């Protein structure tokens, strides 16, 4: 209210922890007790890509411009 | 210093007046110099005796 | 430079644009060339008709040739600014270009930049306050053992001095178009001293043919 | 063997060059074309494929790649597309006067060449660009085209063969890029005229989704006279792999400057000395010579007092052999104001795909015109002459080389002389 | 080259000299700068609050 | 059958015909560095960052879109592919102003990261340094045409996947604009995605613009609203 | 013989080239297609 800060009552709101596989987390997670939610790591997708198809002769790929 | 603007934050000439020395300069001061992994140690002779810093 | 369009009427639409329906027939042969699939290839013959039609292109020749081709208007934008032909710009009936580069100028071009600035009066890169005599200097042309030379719209102009300068000039500003060829001897591609090129009259057809 | 060759009469390619007795189809037939041709087209593609490779032809266009092996994969067995020839009809890096005046008088060898490359490998019709400058030589050859179809020549059945060939012909929208290989084949299309990626070749993927070929002016003229000679004519002149003719063009500061036809290898101060007048005030008047186009570095007096002129000879020169602009320049010119036009031109002609032939132009003009000014110091320009090192192999098309080259061959010869120019500036504001 | 105040300067008869680039902040090694930005509708970049804590403070 | 070998640095590895030499270096792990590939947009050989030298090749091999043949060796850190990256960094760097205070994407840029990791630090060609003036695009988007490096992402996306076709390349050499020519009010749906898929500060949000700076604020999980697709 | 064989270029007009062009309009191969009319229907 004097100087408009984030005035916080949150110890623990600063902290992050680096982990190597989802199972470190899990026995690290139920080691110090409190409550986990894990979500799912989600990959990229490999994805085709090809030159002659983007400038094929009857397909609908044209770009028209370059 | 240093023949590096990678690591030493260049004179103002360069930092100014210069790209490449503004770039190190900004990403320099704000990510901070990136340093290989390891684990070492080091000690001088401080006027106590034995400085060791790991 | 300037590339942005800056509106500025006689130009933004409505801007009134025509063909001929006889140069419409001529559009008929430009997209009867080219095969099916790909009707927006004649962009580039269509837009020289363009050109060949009115003397500098508005904005509303490209929004009718963006009607007429199912052309996307962007591309026509950026083939218009693009290339080297299409003065967007308005320019003399005729215009004058100037090549002058590498064999051009080492060989004196600069008599002939005097004479073209001290004839006509305006600078170059730039127009003048009456037509047929806007000027810029320009690129190769290809016809480089000549001099120095001049290109009016469609003619050429090769092998000159400042003195034929300054006749061609005021044979222009009475409106009698020089003739199309050089001046001062090689009509053609010619060693114009011993000429010892080929000078027997060829064999033809005549000579050895093998497994006939 | 002989001395390496010399221009004897009727081993010419062609007459007519300049002016000479006929223009019309009755002139080529006059002069040897529509002679012969029809046994041979129906003879068999794979026997002018083996008269072509026989001859050795080395590719024009400044290229210097094996034209019968390009064609040889060329004859790929067909797909559900048509495959087409292309003809680039430019005469870029100035001072070639290459083939303006083949365009002028004799259309109709490369009608003749372009009929044998489109039966020779399976190709169904050819596109010829021309220079859009050249509007009454397109005209020219327009009307060339015209009585070649009316005469019931080619077309849909030519010559009444088994085979339907036809030629249509673009008029260039201008632009030097259009003249190189892939910027050519979207100047086609539609778009702006700039290259693609080389492992998709043209040859694989070319116009519009088409394996095409697109040749020179030279290789397409000179075909049908080596199909209707006999084997290995073309590789009975001069040396072995760097054989047969050339056009010897000569621009710049020479007595009357013109354009001959020659054999492949002929000494360079003979050549100047007998057929367009001398050099300007004498042999020891001179200063350089820049052979190989605008895309080659320069070669000093001393060294091209007795440099034969051959592609294996200037290869040793270490210098691109180009085509057309073999000129001179003298000595008390300003040639360091010479090649800063010729950057000029490199600025005012390049697209933008590649970043750096765009930045390294831009950077050479300025740097060069600090140097016509000679202000800066000489470690600024050995560092212009480590970037000159540094753009060539970083681009799509030779642009950029043939940009790096000419600064490369200056600074090479003519460093004493820069030192000259920065030394006057620097006593000028001393 | 003393270092005091920590005060302010602005251009020859010019503006605030300030950008709100937040390198000051960024490199403060106690958190002691708050700098809370907005531009203003004149299009040069401007703040809300400069905020330095002389407690922070390490010099 | 369907496994081409590479030897990424020695390595081998298995990888799929018709990919590039960027899907092999990302299986293995390898960032190449590189500015107008994106992993979800057509390819075109713009950057040339993406440099690599393979052995017994005397020119230096786009690997944005470069295919896979039989049987590769693959050096990532020779001497020519540091000097090559080196290059076009140096290249880069001259016809970018002095703005990265300025400029929006001061913790996200991408010509700083890649110029520290892989470029010079002593520039060169000490004047010059073009100044391209921008146009009115929308009230969506801040535009500032002068950072803009040409990159062509915008141009591809815009017209493949957005299909407006209205981003357009007005010239050669250093004078080439992007965008549409005559000053048209850049409206359709999609208008926004625009501003992050530009690699450097050209464009940038319109209410963000002066406010604040990425290595502030903290990231958080959240999912989309107001539409179903998420 | 030094006789100039050409001046059949002297009396170019503006529109000859697609002058041309619309008179070898006919006998010609019947423009192979590429699916649709354009990529873009
Ligand atoms: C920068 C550049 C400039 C070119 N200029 C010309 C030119 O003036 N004339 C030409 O016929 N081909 C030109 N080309 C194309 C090549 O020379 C091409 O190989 C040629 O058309 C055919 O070569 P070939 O003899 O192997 O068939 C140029 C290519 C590039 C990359
Ligand atoms: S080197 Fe330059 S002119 Fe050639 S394709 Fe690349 S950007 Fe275009
Ligand atoms: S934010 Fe800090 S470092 Fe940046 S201009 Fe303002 S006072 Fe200077
Ligand atoms: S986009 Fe340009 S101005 Fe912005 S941070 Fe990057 S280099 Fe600096
Ligand atoms: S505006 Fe941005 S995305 Fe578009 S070409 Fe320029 S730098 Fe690339
Ligand atoms: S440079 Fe003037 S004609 Fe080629
Ligand atoms: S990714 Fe930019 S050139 Fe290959």
């Amino acid at each position: 209210p004097l100087m408009g800060w984030a005035s916080t009552a949150d110890p623990l709101s600063n902290l992050v922890l680096t982990f190597s596989t989802k199972e470190d987390a899990i026995a690290f997670a139920e080691k110090n007790g409190w409550s986990y939610d894990v979500e799912e790591r989600k990959v990229p997708k490999p994805k085709s890509k090809s030159y002659g198809a983007n400038f094929s002769w009857n397909k609908r790929t044209r770009v028209s411009t370059k | 210093k240093v023949d590096d603007a990678k690591v030493s934050p260049p004179k103002r000439a360069e930092m100014k007046t210069s790209m490449e020395s503004l770039i190190h300069h900004f990403k320099l001061y704000t990510e901070g110099y990136q340093v290989p992994p390891g684990a070492t140690y080091t000690a001088i002779e401080a006027p106590k005796g034995e400085f060791g810093v790991y | 430079a300037l590339f942005v369009h800056r509106d500025t009427p006689k130009n933004n639409p409505e801007t009134p644009f025509d063909f001929t329906p006889e140069n419409y027939k001529r559009i008929e042969a430009i997209v009867k060339n080219y095969p099916e699939g790909h009707k927006a290839a004649a962009v580039l013959p269509v837009l020289d008709l363009a050109q060949r039609q009115n003397g500098w292109l508005p904005i509303s020749a490209m929004n009718k040739v963006a009607e007429i081709l199912q052309v996307p208007p962007m591309r026509v934008y950026e083939v218009a600014t693009f290339y080297t032909m299409y003065n967007r710009k308005p320019v003399g009936k005729y215009h004058i270009q100037v090549c002058t580069t590498t064999p051009c100028m080492l060989r004196n071009s600069d008599s002939i930049l005097e004479a073209i600035q001290k004839k006509l009066g305006i600078k170059v890169g730039e127009t003048t306050p009456d037509k047929l005599f806007t000027l810029i200097e320009v690129e190769c042309l290809g016809a480089c053992v000549n001099a120095p030379m001049v290109q009016i719209n469609d003619n050429y102009y090769e092998d000159l001095t400042p003195k034929d300068i300054e006749e061609i000039i005021d044979e222009l500003k009475a409106g009698k178009i020089p003739k199309p060829g050089p001046r001062s001897g090689r009509f053609s591609c010619e060693p114009a001293g011993g000429l010892t090129s080929l000078t027997e009259p060829p064999k033809g057809p005549g000579f050895g043919v093998q497994a006939g | 063997k002989t001395s390496f060759g010399s221009l004897k009469d009727e081993d010419r390619i062609f007459t007519n060059l300049y002016g000479r007795h006929d223009w019309r189809l009755k002139g080529a037939q006059s002069r040897g074309d529509w002679y012969k041709t029809k046994e041979i087209l129906l003879k068999g593609p794979d026997w002018i494929l083996g008269e072509v490779k026989t001859s050795g032809l080395r590719g024009r266009g400044g290229a210097g790649f094996p034209t019968g092996l390009k064609w040889s994969f060329m004859n790929k067995p067909s797909d559900g597309r048509p495959k087409y020839l292309v003809v680039n009809a430019d005469e870029g890096e100035p001072g070639t006067c290459k083939d303006r005046e083949i365009i002028r008088h004799d259309p109709h060898k490369l009608v003749e060449g372009c009929l044998v490359g489109g039966r020779a490998m399976g190709a169904r019709a050819a596109y010829i660009y021309i220079r859009g400058e050249f509007y009454n030589e397109a005209s020219n050859l327009q009307v060339a085209i015209r009585e070649a179809y009316e005469a019931g020549l080619i077309g849909k059945n030519a010559c009444g063969s088994g085979y339907d060939f036809d030629v249509f012909v673009v008029r260039g929208a201008g632009a030097y890029i259009c003249g190189e290989e892939t910027a050519l084949i979207e100047s086609i299309e539609g778009k702006q005229g700039k290259p693609r990626l080389k492992p998709p070749f043209p040859a694989d993927v070319g116009v519009f989704g088409c394996p095409t070929t697109v040749a020179n002016v030279e290789t397409v003229a000179v075909s049908p006279t080596i199909c209707r000679r006999g084997g290995a004519w073309f590789a009975s002149f001069g040396r072995e792999r760097n054989s047969g003719t050339k056009l010897f063009n000569i621009s710049g500061h020479v007595n009357n400057p013109c354009t001959v036809e020659e054999e492949m290898s002929v000494p360079l101060k003979e050549l100047i000395e007998k057929h367009a007048g001398g050099v300007t005030g004498g042999w020891d008047n001179l200063l350089a010579v820049i052979p190989g186009g605008s895309s080659t570095p320069l070669i000093p007096k001393s060294v091209c007092e007795t440099v034969l002129m051959d592609f294996d000879a200037l290869i040793q020169a270490q210098t691109g052999l180009g085509t057309a602009a073999v000129i001179v320049m003298d000595r008390s010119t300003d040639i360091v104001k010479a090649i800063a036009r010729l950057i000029e031109f490199y600025k005012h002609e390049s697209c933008g795909q590649c970043t750096p032939c765009r930045e390294g132009v831009d950077w050479m003009n300025k740097v060069m015109a600090r140097f016509v000014r000679g202000d800066a110091r000489p470690a600024e320009i050995d560092s212009l002459w480590e970037i000159s090192k540094q753009i060539e192999g970083h681009t799509i098309c030779a642009l950029g080389d043939g940009a790096a080259w000419p600064v490369q061959g200056l600074i090479r010869h003519f460093r004493p002389e820069l030192e000259e120019r920065m030394q006057r500036f620097a006593q000028q504001h001393q | 080259r003393f270092r005091g105040e920590h005060a302010l300067r602005r251009y020859p008869s010019g503006e605030e000299r300030c950008i709100a680039c937040k390198l000051c902040e960024a490199v403060c090694p106690a958190q002691a700068i708050t700098i809370e930005a907005e531009p203003r509708a004149d299009g040069s970049r401007r703040t809300t609050r400069y905020d330095i804590d002389m407690t922070k403070c390490i010099y | 059958s369907n496994l081409i070998e590479v030897f990424v640095d020695g390595q081998s590895v298995m990888v799929e015909p018709g990919t590039t030499v960027l899907q092999a270096c990302e299986k293995v792990g390898m960032q190449i560095p590189r500015f107008c590939y994106h992993e979800r947009l057509s390819v075109a050989g713009n950057c040339r960052m993406c440099l690599v030298e393979i052995e017994k090749a005397p020119k230096v091999v786009a690997a944005c879109a470069m295919p896979v043949m039989k049987g590769w060796n693959i050096l990532t850190n020779s001497e020519k592919t540091k000097k090559a990256r080196e290059g076009v960094m140096e290249f880069l760097l001259a016809n970018h102003p002095l703005d990265c205070p300025i400029c929006d994407q001061g913790g996200e840029c991408d010509l700083q990261d890649q110029s520290m990791m892989f470029g010079s630090d002593r520039s060169r060609f000490l004047e010059g340094k073009r100044a391209v003036e921008d146009k009115n695009i929308g009230p969506l988007v801040k535009t500032i045409m002068t950072r803009c490096i040409q990159c062509t992402r915008c141009i591809r996306f815009a017209s493949e996947i957005a299909g407006v076709d209205d981003l357009g390349t007005t010239g050669r050499g250093n004078d080439m604009q992007v965008g549409t020519y005559i000053e048209k009010m850049f409206m359709s749906e999609l208008s926004g995605n625009i501003i992050d898929i530009c690699p450097v500060g050209a464009l940038t949000s319109k209410p963000y613009a002066f406010t604040a700076r990425p290595w502030e604020t903290r990231k958080t999980e959240s999912i989309d609203v107001m539409d179903a697709v998420g | 013989n030094t006789t100039y064989k050409n001046l059949q270029h002297h009396d170019y007009s503006t529109y000859t080239f697609l002058d041309l062009n619309l008179d070898l309009s006919k006998f010609r191969m019947p423009q192979p297609s590429s699916g649709r009319e354009s990529p873009r229907h």
